[PDB]
Order: structure tokens, then sequence, then C-alpha cells
């Protein structure tokens, strides 16, 4: 039989074992005796303008150009223009290659171009009475006097500075601070002596 | 107004006076037994006058309260025990602080009879000073004053306000659960996120597990939003291009046709022939072209399908 050859008529093909020679029935895209050779569709194919061909089984891919995308490579891609902002990533549609931007982190729209408002959320990031600050792509916190970082969560340590004088026990306090004046001082900063 | 960091905290506990007699030796608006020196006649009217300061290594004769200074009503007679009155609060005295809680403080308690007329002006019974170094905490010092002839109990702690810690009532920590964070307060002021949450701020959202890397994102915990081309749960299978029937994909957009299926869309049959059996009379197919077949029909037999 076609048994005796492990492999006869290789790709999709079904043996005929007919009395005067070994027959092969083939899937479309193939031809030859066993049906090993490819058809180049490429000769026939649609990709055109700089596009490379690479054949398929019934079937070819458009190597595509920088500035072109889709199936034949026949539509150019947006995002070659460069319509995203920076820090968002540019991808293109197969069917009509307008570009799609994809926001970073502070930014929004089509185009990615658009601050957010992080301030217009319903929250204030900002602790102690501080003031939301909005930053193109961002937000920022004023502080009161007395409190920083980011958020006014440190209370500042306005003693660091020392400016208690003569041995006075600084005290630190919101926005400013006391100097309590050892015995035989007097002053705000415990400067004047007797 | 009225900020506040904290607060330090003073309760009399006990006063012990069987003579009932002021710190001069004198009764207490009695007279003197004849023999023995015993007080006769009305018990002293017990009220306690705090004042807390700077720490000093010198305790001072004069000066401000600089940290505050209160004092409470007449609470007992000559003797009389407190420690086990629940509720009672007018043996409690507070003093908050709006600075960083310096730790270091001298505290001067003082016991003193209320006059009994109007003319006369009190005296004091006792009078206790303490400097030392005390942390904030929710647990009492006891103190007690016991040189003299009368002698007095009383206990002390610092109380951080809510969002407050640290030994100065300085460090804050506000527990939220917004856009800008989802965190608790430990017992330090440190923040611990809420489940779901990591970062510093516990605002950057933990994905759905095995959320792909590369390809996947959460704005909320437990969810996997997948970038432009790609799909599934955990978003690591790239989408085929739209159109595509029996093709898959290793990159979005593609159309890899599965066996004997052509063209770009793989929606065209390459085995025709092998799908429908179109042939008929032992006719025998053969795939001419995608979705189509062309029969080569026994002797006898004519027509597309081999019939007669
Ligand atoms: C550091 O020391 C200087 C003196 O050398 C002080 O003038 C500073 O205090 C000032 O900034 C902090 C505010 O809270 C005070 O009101 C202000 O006087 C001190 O930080
Ligand atoms: C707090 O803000 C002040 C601005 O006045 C700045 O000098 C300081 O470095 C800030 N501290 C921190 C920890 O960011
Ligand atoms: C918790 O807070 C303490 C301050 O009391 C700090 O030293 C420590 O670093 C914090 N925890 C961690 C894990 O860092
Ligand atoms: C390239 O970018 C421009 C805007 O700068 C846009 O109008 C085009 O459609 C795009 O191809
Ligand atoms: C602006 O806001 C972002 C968060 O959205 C933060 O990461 C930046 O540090 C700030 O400037
Ligand atoms: C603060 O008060 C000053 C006057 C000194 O007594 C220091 O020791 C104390 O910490
Ligand atoms: C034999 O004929 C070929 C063309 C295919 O249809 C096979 O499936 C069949 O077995
Ligand atoms: C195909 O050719 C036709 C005419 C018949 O001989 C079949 O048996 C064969 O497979
Ligand atoms: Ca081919
Ligand atoms: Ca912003
Ligand atoms: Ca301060």
């Amino acid at each position: 039989e076609c048994q005796l050859m492990p492999n006869a008529c290789q790709n999709g093909g079904t043996c005929h074992n007919s009395h005067g020679g070994y027959n092969c029935v083939c899937v479309n895209g193939w031809t030859g005796e066993d049906c090993s050779e490819n058809i180049d569709d490429c000769a026939s194919a649609a990709c055109f303008q700089g596009a490379t061909c690479h054949d398929r089984v019934a079937s070819f891919y458009c190597e595509c150009p920088h500035g072109r995308t889709g199936l034949l490579c026949h539509l150019n891609d947006a995002c070659i223009s460069n319509p995203c902002n920076e820090g968002s990533n540019c991808d293109t549609n197969p069917v009509n290659g307008k570009a799609i931007c994809t926001c970073p982190s502070g930014y929004t729209g089509p185009a990615c171009s658009q601050d957010v408002d992080e301030c217009a959320l319903g929250a204030n990031p900002c602790e102690h009475a501080g003031k939301c600050l909005n930053t193109l792509g961002s937000f920022e916190c004023q502080c009161l006097q007395g409190y920083t970082g980011p958020r006014c969560e440190i209370d500042v340590n306005e003693c660091i500075s020392n400016p208690c004088q003569n041995d006075a026990t600084c005290l630190d306090q919101i926005g400013e601070f006391q100097c309590i004046c050892m015995p035989g001082y007097e002053g705000v900063y415990c400067e004047s002596g007797r | 107004a009225d900020p506040r960091l904290g607060q330090f905290e003073l309760e009399i506990l006990s006063m012990q006076n069987v003579n009932g007699e002021l710190q001069n030796g004198n009764c207490c608006g009695g007279a003197r037994n004849p023999g023995d020196r015993k007080c006769t006649g009305d018990e002293c009217n017990t009220y306690f006058k705090v004042c807390l300061k700077e720490y000093q290594s010198r305790v001072r004769a004069g000066g401000p309260c600089s940290f505050g200074s209160g004092s409470t009503p007449v609470i007992g007679g000559n003797t009389f025990n407190l420690k086990a009155s629940r509720g009672n609060d007018r043996n409690r005295i507070v003093l908050p602080f709006s600075f960083a809680w310096p730790r270091s403080y001298t505290l001067l308690v003082e016991a003193w009879d209320s006059s009994n007329d109007t003319i006369q002006p009190d005296s004091i019974i006792e009078k206790a000073s303490h400097s030392g170094m005390i942390n904030p905490s929710r647990q009492w010092q006891t103190l007690k004053q016991n040189t003299g002839i009368a002698h007095f109990e009383y206990r002390i702690r610092v109380t951080c306000d809510d969002h407050y810690y640290g030994f100065g009532c300085n460090k804050f920590c506000r527990p939220r659960d917004d856009f800008f964070g989802h965190y608790a307060c430990d017992q330090n002021g440190n923040k611990t996120c809420m489940e779901g949450w990591m970062g510093p701020e516990c605002n950057k959202a933990i994905c759905r597990q095995g959320c792909s890397p590369k390809h996947g994102s959460c704005k909320l915990p437990g969810d996997c939003r997948c970038q432009y081309g790609w799909q599934g749960l955990y978003c690591d299978k790239c989408i085929p291009h739209p159109g595509c029937v029996h093709g898959t994909c290793n990159e979005p957009w593609q159309c890899l046709c599965e066996t004997n299926w052509g063209g770009q869309l793989c929606d065209k049959d390459l085995n025709y022939c092998g799908t429908h059996q179109p042939c008929l009379n032992r006719g025998t197919c053969s795939n001419t072209g995608p979705d189509k077949y062309q029969c080569s029909c026994p002797e006898g037999y004519s027509g597309p399908n081999c019939e007669a």
C-alpha cells in the first residue's frame, strides 16, 4: 500500500494507490506530485508600494514600511506623525490606521495631551488644611507655615536653628518657636541678661 | 482655634492627714488638745493646685507655670482615697500642649486648706515638687509625696491626641481611603496599606494574580486591564485581526490560518473537497481554488457533481 512509504503526499495530501502509480489529491495552495512546493501567492498578491511580500499557504504577509500598516500595508499609520504626547504609547488600528494613545498617569484625552486635575477628584491630598494646587500632569500641596512634606504631614522643627539663647529651652510649635529663659534672662530669644 | 498635639494628665489618688494640720504645724481651723497635742475641730478642706513647667535642674521658687496650670475643687477632708472612684473627674487635671512634648518636665503639686471665711486666705497643707522625664503612653505613673506629716499620692501620663504619635506627639498619621491613598495608621504612626494596595502612599493597586506585567495594568485591586491588542484574564493573549475567523496570533492583529484554511482572514477553505464531499457517483474531487472545487467524473457521468 501507501503504508510502505512513511510519508507520501506530504501536506494535506491524500494518497491514491493506483495500479500504475501512486497518486496525490492535495489541499489548495500546494502543487507538485507530493505537493511540496508552496504556490507563490506574492506574484499575484495585493502587497504594494514598497511592501516586502512573504508567501503563506494560500495567503501572504505584507511587511510594512514604517509609515504604513494594515493587511496590505495599504494605509498609513497615524502614529508616525506623533499625535500622542510624550509618555503616551502610540498604537495603530489595523483597520483604519488611526493612532490610539494610552495616556500616562496625570494625562488624559484622545491625544493624552491634557492634564488631569487631581484637585478636582473629590478629595484633598494635603493634610492640615493644605491647599491642593494643580500641576500640568500632576498636583502639589500648598502647605501652611510649619508644615512641609509633599502632603504637609511633617511638622517643621523651627527649633532646629537654635533660636533661643543662654541655654533656654526651645519649644517646637506650629509655625513658630517659644523660648523659656534660664533664671536671670529675658527676651523673646532669651538674649538680654538680668 | 484650640490646636493641640496632646495633654499632660494628672489625677489625685489619695491624701492622708490624721492630724489635720497645715504645713505651719497649726490645725486646719482646729484647737490643740491640752494633752498629746491633738487637733480637735473640723477637718481640712483639701483641694489641689498643679503647676507644670519646663524641666529645671534647679527647682525655682518663682517663675510661670510655662506648660500650664490648674486646680481641683475641694475633693476631701483630712484623709481620703479616690483610687477606686470611677467616673469622677473632680480629682483630674488636664494640661493641653500645642508644642512638641519636650519629654523633660518639672511638676508642682500642692494641697491647700480652703478658708472657712471670706476674709482669710487659704493656707497650704503640703507641697510637692517632682522633676523627671515622661513619654507619651496610656499607662499611668504613680507618684507619692510622703516626706512631710501629711502625705498625698497622685498619677500622671501624657496622651497624644488622635493622629499624633511619637515621643513629642509630633508625628502625624491620618488614615484615608480615597483616590490619594488607602492605608491605616499603626501604633507608631507608620502607614499600613489596606489589603489590595501597595507603595509608600498605598495608592498603587495590586492587580489580579497572574496579570501580564507587560500587557496588563489595573486602576483597582484584583483587576487586569489589557493594553491595545491584548485580551484574556491575564491580558497575555493577543487579539487576532478583526475578521480573522480560522486563524490565531502570536502578536496583536495577526491572522495565522489553522490547517487547511487560507486567505488573509483565513476564511477560505483550502480543502472544500474533504469538507463537503461535493462529488457524487464516486467522482473524485480536487481543491482547484479556495472555496472552490472541481470533480473528475467516471465515464458516463457529467456535471460539476457527476450526475449522469
Ligand atoms: C531658625 O532660627 C532663626 C534664627 O536664627 C529663626 O528666625 C527661625 O524662625 C523663623 O522661621 C520659622 C518660623 O516659625 C518663625 O516664626 C521664624 O521666626 C528658625 O526656624
Ligand atoms: C518643606 O517645605 C520647605 C519649603 O518652605 C522646604 O524648604 C523643605 O525642604 C520641605 N521639607 C521636605 C521634607 O520636603
Ligand atoms: C515605623 O516607625 C518607626 C518610628 O517609630 C521607624 O523607625 C520605622 O522605620 C518605621 N517602620 C519601618 C518598617 O521602617
Ligand atoms: C499626525 O499628527 C497630526 C497632528 O500633529 C494629525 O493631524 C494627523 O492626523 C496625524 O497623522
Ligand atoms: C505629580 O503627580 C504625580 C502622580 O500623579 C507624582 O508622581 C509626581 O511626583 C508629581 O509631580
Ligand atoms: C528647658 O528649660 C530650660 C530653662 C532649662 O531648664 C532646660 O534644661 C529645660 O529643658
Ligand atoms: C484526501 O483528499 C485530500 C485533498 C484531503 O481532502 C484529505 O482530507 C483527504 O483525506
Ligand atoms: C477518483 O477518480 C474517480 C473517477 C474514481 O476512480 C475514484 O475512485 C478516484 O478516487
Ligand atoms: Ca503560498
Ligand atoms: Ca494635574
Ligand atoms: Ca513646629
